[PDB]
């Protein structure tokens, strides 16, 4: 395949180095109710216990609980990781 | 005669406490088969002795660590050169009225 | 012995610190017993127990590893003459040649000890540092592990104004005399510096060529062998091949020191 | 590589063996022939491996638990065994038992001669072990003594490879009791490698294997041997491997 | 010489090659010489190799490319569970032999191909294996079905008299999770080196 | 019942190990994953539409050669014998 | 309590890199060069900087040049520069 | 990186200073390194022979040591591009060493995949201590694989009992195997004493397997019922 090599840059980093955590237990919970109640009329009661456990989930905080060395190793092993030749 | 340096750390970076860390290594090493079953001098006070102004939290932190494990030798087996070492890095009641009631 | 050993009763069983104590005494006496194991290698054996410059062969330093280069693409050409051929991708130190700058170094390093120069041990690598630490007991020398804070030798009164100097016999007796502030500021320089990865301090080898001081240094197949007085063509990257190295060093210098020692005694 | 220990007065024991109990060829068979095969069994087994470092013993206490790789154990286990085998035999390096050796067989059968003691050992090497094996004199962490057998080469170290009785034969109801008790005890272990905690200690090793008597005391007579055996052996050995 | 030392020497008796390290593909034998150390060699970083290995390495078997790159590291993956397949193999006793009437090749320009089994087994057909309990007839084996049934480091086909639903239906795709029992048939091994077991579940 | 993306089915004749049950494993599987690569002119192929549409994009523009992931002479001949093609009828 | 600059110079470096003082005061002579004022466009405004370069040396083939620099007066500047010289003497065949 | 002149001239540099009197006492080198000399002879030494094989790296074949006519039968009458060019770069690039026995382990273990299963210590131990008298395959100090079968092939080559390469390696691959075959019938024999004599084992291989195994599903099955809810909502 076609290798792609760089020239000496002043310093390897990203960005924004993304730490992709997971969804919200709160908004999961939210999206199937509206997900219930676009089905099944306004508001039966298949989506009962479902709104309970909305409300105890968002009763101290609208959200229930509230990063990635990454560059710090890219800025560590630039050096290294270069094909940089001899001094 | 001839002027030399005291530690054999002298050119590295804190000399003082690496060669205070090598008498613990050298403890730990010789009674690294001792079986294993708090007040600890700060930060502040081992910087005194230590390293001073070059001293870092790191090399506190594994300092602590080195006197620690050896003072978890069960007391039973452990020597008097390794207590000797450790040695360094140590260191109102209100009642009721005549008649019975609390003031506050 | 065991002084704080309390001993548990005749009709209780065995204590824990006591069960310990007998399965030590066992160890020390009946463990190490149905064989004896001839031909195989210890690492902690080459630290305590290394080899003299001249008991040294080829075959030796191939088994540590010495002969094993760097790599094709990370060549320095400098290094050229050191290297024997190429195979599995990778510059192979001709080992005769490292045999016999072993050995300068090793008789240089064994001349200065004698002298009663001090001699200082750089390996900033992770493991190098109880190794070093060892050398530096033997002789009466220095070592650093922690790394190389730029200037020691040529901003010396900055970086090491604060620490304490000694007295010395032509023995290595401390008589212990007051040293004079004028006399504790001078800068003490080694005479030797003896570094297990040059090309991670560029730094060292700079100022002892600045501050005058002959050096050793184990040149890998991508290290400039010009930058230090005796290089040992090696492989600098394995732990062991340089505790080899470094353990010969070590041990030609305590030999020096005996040998001076002797003389004084005399 | 694993190699056999020099004996002391080696050159002596060729000439001769040993006074009593085994005679020149005899010795031979059991130590200066067998043990050397042994050693280079182990060394050919464990010559790449990791094993090849440690000592027999160590091995041994490494591999116990490893279903697979039991042929390592039993060389492993046979050269420790007739090392102490043999050191318990040599005659120098006259001695009597210990006081506190006595004092300690005393407390454990219940208060029995050190005679009788040894009459009651060669009875149990009669009975137990079928074959080859061995016979020691073991100390646990309770500190009072008893006798094991193992069945061929048995440690008497780690109890699971105690090899202490033949299921090839018939057993009786007890005997499977202990088994199942025993089993209970490696799975209740909770380790990776599932190594249970052991402190049993030899004593008296004596070698029922061909490999010492038969020469000398033919097909029968093991007994014979074994008793003459306990009658000449160094016992200033035996007081050393005994005291915590 | 040197050379021919070198030739002798144990980085020159691994045999080179620069298959990939991630292979997500099929894998029906080993692809790497697979490499351990000693304890003391490892708590020193010494794999017999160019460089030291990082002290996050805490494994004593690896398995690797190349001795040193252009990127400053040794391309390698600090793991050995072909020989733990092995060894499982082993262990089940069950001895691999031709469907196909043909002489073992064991017994008596180059051919690349497997000679055989690729030596996982070196094991003959005819023995049979003794207990406390008696001769072992039928080989019991714990596994884990899929969907095929993992058992001991390979998949193998499965049969059975009926199909049990309870276990089955009351955990559709999570039938992974139980353990059940098995009766392994015979081992047969194809030209790509793949091991064809067989099983029977047992219940 | 689950779907089929967090689930690795092992072949039939294939070893595996205990990370290959993991989720870590099927994320690797993801993330790691003809005639003209065959070797022979791609110029033959004009005549030959339903062959040279498999270098194409559903719309019509030919890919490229970091998609293709072809020789860049077999690429631009088998570009050429697209150009052909369309300027015939045929494709 | 409170030529001498000189002395002071060789005391210094004495201190600093084991050179004998004694031979730094006698035998050393210096010799300016080159005496620029300098500056540097900062945000606080032009900031200037005296530059000197002074060769010393042993007339028996021993020769140094050294260059200093001060924002206060000269005399420090040239002071530096003779410093750096006599860091860097040199036998010239 | 250009050729340092300053590290090896150290002792020249302070016999200068030690001359002016800047230097009033000697270090404790300054004798030493007098006594023993540096290198300071940085060069590009060329080479003859690549000494893995021993080709001759210098020599050209000339055109009167090629008399007879070459393939597709063209006599060859002229020196050729190449035998023109000046290939100095080939006296001084260091040598590809290559051995027979490569080819020999690549085989090996293409015919003998599993045989890479075996783990290989690579930690030398003294490689002059060793003896091996390749008449046969077991030696003391090396255990049984693919390199003892391709010495053993060497040796038989050497001695010329089977003149042929590949006929030689067959010989040794076949003295493995039976060798291997009793090896696989020791351990399990082994296994079948310990079992009978009431031995006990308390993790098995398998066993451990599928402890390992169970730990990794159970990961995955918390992992993917969160991935599923993920997925409803
Ligand atoms: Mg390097
Ligand atoms: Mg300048
Ligand atoms: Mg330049």
């Amino acid at each position: 395949p076609p290798v792609y090599r760089l020239p000496p840059l002043p310093r390897l980093k990203v960005k924004k180095p993304i730490i992709r955590q997971e969804a919200n237990k709160c908004l999961v919970l939210m999206s199937n109710l509206l997900q219930c109640w676009s089905s099944y009329g306004h508001m039966s009661p298949k989506c009962a216990g479902l709104v309970t456990e909305l409300k105890s989930c968002t009763s101290e905080s609208a959200l229930g609980k509230r990063k990635s060395n990454i560059n710090y190793h890219a800025a560590r092993l630039y050096d290294r990781i270069n094909g940089k030749p001899h001094d | 005669r001839r002027i030399v340096p005291k530690l054999a750390t002298f050119y590295s970076a804190n000399p003082n406490h690496e060669d205070r860390i090598n008498r613990l290594e050298r403890l730990l090493r010789k009674y690294i088969k001792l079986p294993s079953q708090a007040p600890w001098i700060s930060f502040d006070e081992y910087a005194l002795i230590g390293g001073g102004t070059k001293l870092k939290p790191t090399q506190y932190t594994q300092l602590l660590y080195m006197l620690n494990k050896l003072h978890n030798i069960d007391p039973q087996l452990t020597n008097d050169e390794i207590t000797s070492e450790l040695s360094q890095y140590y260191k109102k009641i209100k009642t009721l009225d005549e008649f019975g009631r609390s003031i506050a | 012995p065991y002084p704080n050993l309390i001993p548990s009763a005749n009709d209780k069983p065995y204590s824990s610190q006591e069960l310990f104590l007998r399965q030590l005494n066992h160890s020390m006496r009946t463990a190490k017993l149905g064989a004896t194991i001839s031909k195989v290698y210890y690492p902690h054996k080459d630290i305590f127990y290394p080899p003299l410059p001249e008991n040294i062969t080829v075959e030796s330093l191939m088994s540590a590893g010495v002969h094993l280069g760097q790599s094709t693409s990370l060549w320095r050409s400098s290094t050229q003459s050191y290297i024997y051929g190429e195979y599995k991708g990778i510059h192979i130190i001709d080992l005769n040649q490292t045999l016999s700058y072993l050995k300068r170094a090793a008789k240089v390093v064994e001349g200065v000890s004698e002298s009663g120069g001090i001699i200082l041990f750089l390996g900033t690598r992770q493991g190098q540092k109880r190794g070093l630490e060892e050398a530096a007991k033997k002789t009466h020398g220095y070592y650093v592990s922690t790394r190389w804070i730029p200037g020691t030798l040529t901003n010396s009164t900055e970086i090491s104004g604060i620490w304490e100097k000694q007295e010395i016999d032509s023995n290595d007796n401390p008589t212990e005399r007051a040293l004079s502030p004028n006399e504790t500021s001078k800068q003490v320089k080694p005479d030797l510096l003896v570094v297990l990865n040059p090309t991670e301090n560029r730094n060292a080898l700079l100022e002892a060529i600045k501050s005058r001081v002959p050096t050793i240094a184990i040149i890998d197949t991508d290290s400039e062998p010009s930058l230090v007085t005796y290089p040992i063509p090696g492989n600098d990257d394995s732990l062991r091949s340089v505790n080899f190295l470094l353990g010969v060093l070590a041990r030609a210098g305590q030999r020096g020191l005996q040998n001076r020692l002797a003389r004084n005694n005399e | 590589i694993h190699v056999v220990p020099k004996l002391p007065n080696s050159k002596a024991l060729l000439q001769n063996g040993v006074p009593n109990i085994l005679s020149s060829s005899g010795f031979k068979t059991v130590w200066f022939d067998y043990q050397r095969y042994l050693c280079d069994k182990l060394t050919l087994a464990t010559a790449g491996q990791s094993l090849e470092s440690y000592y027999p013993f160590h091995i041994l206490l490494k591999t116990a638990g490893n279903p697979l790789q039991s042929n390592i154990f039993n060389l492993a286990s046979s050269i420790h065994n007739n090392h102490l085998f043999v050191e318990n035999i040599l005659p120098s390096a006259k001695t009597e038992p210990s006081r506190l050796f006595l004092s300690k067989i005393k407390d454990s059968f219940n208060g029995s001669d050190w005679e009788v003691v040894k009459e009651e050992m060669i009875y149990r090497a009669e009975n137990e072990v079928l074959g080859q094996g061995w016979l020691f004199l073991v100390e646990n962490n309770e500190k009072k003594l008893f006798i094991l057998t193992s069945n061929n080469n048995g440690t008497p170290y780690y109890f699971p490879r105690n090899q202490s009785f033949d299921l090839n034969s018939a057993i009786s109801i007890d005997e499977f009791a202990t088994l199942k008790q025993m089993k209970e005890l490696i799975g209740k272990s909770t380790k990776l490698n599932g190594k249970v905690q052991d402190w049993t200690m030899p004593i008296i090793c004596v070698n029922l294997w061909d490999h010492a008597y038969l020469h000398d005391y033919g097909v029968g007579n093991r007994s014979k041997y074994v008793k003459n055996v306990l009658d000449n052996l160094n016992w200033s050995v035996v007081n050393n491997r005994i005291f915590s | 010489t040197l050379a021919e030392l070198l030739g002798r020497s144990r980085i020159a008796q691994v045999a080179n090659n620069h298959k990939p390290l991630t292979y997500t593909g099929k894998k029906f034998h080993p692809t790497h010489q697979i490499i351990e150390t000693k304890p003391s060699t490892l708590y020193r970083q010494e794999w017999g190799l160019k460089s030291a290995i990082p002290s996050k390495i805490k494994s004593r078997y690896l398995v690797y490319n190349d001795l040193d790159t252009l990127e400053r590291i040794t391309t390698f993956e600090p793991r050995g569970g072909t020989q733990w397949n092995r060894l499982r193999f082993q262990e089940m006793g069950v001895p691999i032999v031709s469907n196909i009437g043909r002489q073992n090749p064991f017994f008596k320009k180059f051919n690349t191909e497997i000679i055989g089994t690729g030596g996982l087994s070196y094991s003959l057909p005819g023995k049979l294996k003794n207990s406390p309990n008696g001769v072992i007839q039928r080989t019991v084996v714990p596994g884990r079905i899929l969907n095929l049934a993992a058992i001991g480091g390979f998949v193998a086909d499965v049969v059975f008299f009926q199909s049990p639903p309870s276990s089955f239906n009351s955990m559709g795709d999570f039938i992974r999770m139980k353990t059940f029992l098995f009766e392994i048939l015979e081992a047969s091994m194809e030209k790509n080196g793949s091991v064809s077991m067989h099983a029977r579940l047992l219940e | 019942k689950i779907d089929q993306s967090l689930s690795k089915k092992l072949p039939k004749g294939t070893i595996y190990d205990p990370f290959d049950f993991s989720m870590g494993r099927i994320h690797l599987d993801r993330k790691y994953q003809d005639i003209m690569k065959s070797g022979a002119n791609p110029l033959e192929f004009y005549a030959r539409p339903r062959i040279l549409s498999r270098y194409v994009t559903s719309t019509g523009r030919i890919q490229h050669r970091d998609i293709t992931g072809l020789s860049a002479k077999n690429q631009r001949r088998l570009s050429k014998a697209i150009r052909r093609c369309q300027a015939i009828g045929l494709m | 309590l409170p030529k001498s600059k000189s002395a002071d110079v060789a005391a210094g470096l004495h201190k600093q890199t084991g050179v004998d003082p004694d031979y730094i005061t006698r035998k050393l002579t210096m010799k300016p060069l080159v005496m620029k004022r300098v500056s540097n466009q900062t945000g606080k405004g032009k900031i200037a900087s005296f530059y000197a370069l002074v060769v010393v040396g042993d007339k028996n083939g021993m020769v140094g040049l050294g260059e200093g620099k001060s924002r206060e007066e000269m005399s420090k500047a040239i002071f530096k520069a003779h410093w750096d010289a006599v860091r860097n003497l040199k036998e010239i065949p | 990186m250009k050729i340092q002149t300053n590290a090896v001239n150290v002792l020249q540099r302070t016999s200068a200073y030690l001359k002016s009197g800047l230097l009033k006492e000697t270090p404790a080198w300054y004798n030493v390194v007098a006594s023993i000399p540096p290198s300071t002879k940085f060069t590009r030494e060329p080479r003859f022979k690549n000494p893995s094989n021993g080709h001759i790296i210098g020599k050209l074949v000339d055109v009167t040591e090629q008399p007879h006519a070459n393939n597709k039968g063209l006599y060859k009458t002229r020196p050729n591009s190449s035998d023109k060019r000046v290939g100095v770069k080939r006296l001084y690039r260091p040598p590809k060493l290559t051995y027979v026995e490569d080819r020999l382990r690549s085989l090996f273990y293409k015919q003998h995949p599993w045989e890479l299963s075996r783990p290989k210590i690579l930690v030398e131990n003294e490689i002059g201590d060793e003896n091996y008298d390749w008449s046969h395959m077991l030696q003391i100090g090396r255990p049984l694989d693919g390199e003892s079968v391709i010495q053993r092939t060497m040796y038989l080559i050497k001695t010329k009992q089977y003149g042929d390469m590949v006929e030689a390696y067959d010989h040794a691959r076949y003295e493995f195997y039976a060798l291997r075959m009793q090896e696989e019938t020791e351990q399990q024999v082994a296994l079948e004493e310990a079992e009978m004599f009431g031995s006990l084992f308390g993790v098995s291989a398998i066993e451990h397997g599928i402890q390992k195994e169970q730990e990794v599903l159970d990961v995955w099955e918390k992992k993917v019922v969160e991935e599923t809810e993920l997925m409803a909502a």
